[PDB]
């Protein structure tokens, strides 16, 4: 096949790799950054749910 | 001119009325720490896919 034909294929090669290097550089920093400050969707761990406290009144005030 | 309260009848739980206003803030809490950042968004597929070492999907 002629030259066009791998030299084409060949920078869409480099193209691809390169769009996916950068992404996992990304990823790392991404990744780091929501370890620590942990304000978005990931590496939150859980807590307690809300929904087991009990407002009603108890048979002591002030509690 | 009383009369004894029947049984269960000084039990049940009344109502009223006191001109002294709400407690807004019984437990005085603080200001309650903001919720995480809401994402939304649909799932576009993954960037040249899994993107794992030598893998192309």
């Amino acid at each position: 096949d002629g030259p066009e034909k791998n030299y084409e294929k060949t920078m869409a090669i480099l193209q691809i790799e390169a769009e996916k290097a950068e992404l996992r550089l990304k990823e790392l920093e991404v990744r780091r950054l929501m370890r620590a400050r942990g304000d978005g969707p990931w590496y939150q761990y859980p807590t307690i749910d809300k929904a087991l406290i009990d407002h009603s009144p108890k048979t002591t005030p002030d509690n | 001119g009383w009369v004894r309260p029947d049984l269960g009848e000084l039990s049940k739980v009344t109502k009223v009325k006191t001109d002294r206003p709400l407690p807004e803030n019984p437990y005085h809490s603080r200001a309650r720490p903001e919720p995480n950042p809401e994402a939304e968004g649909d799932l576009k597929p993954a960037k040249h896919g899994s993107r794992l070492f030598f893998w192309t999907m």
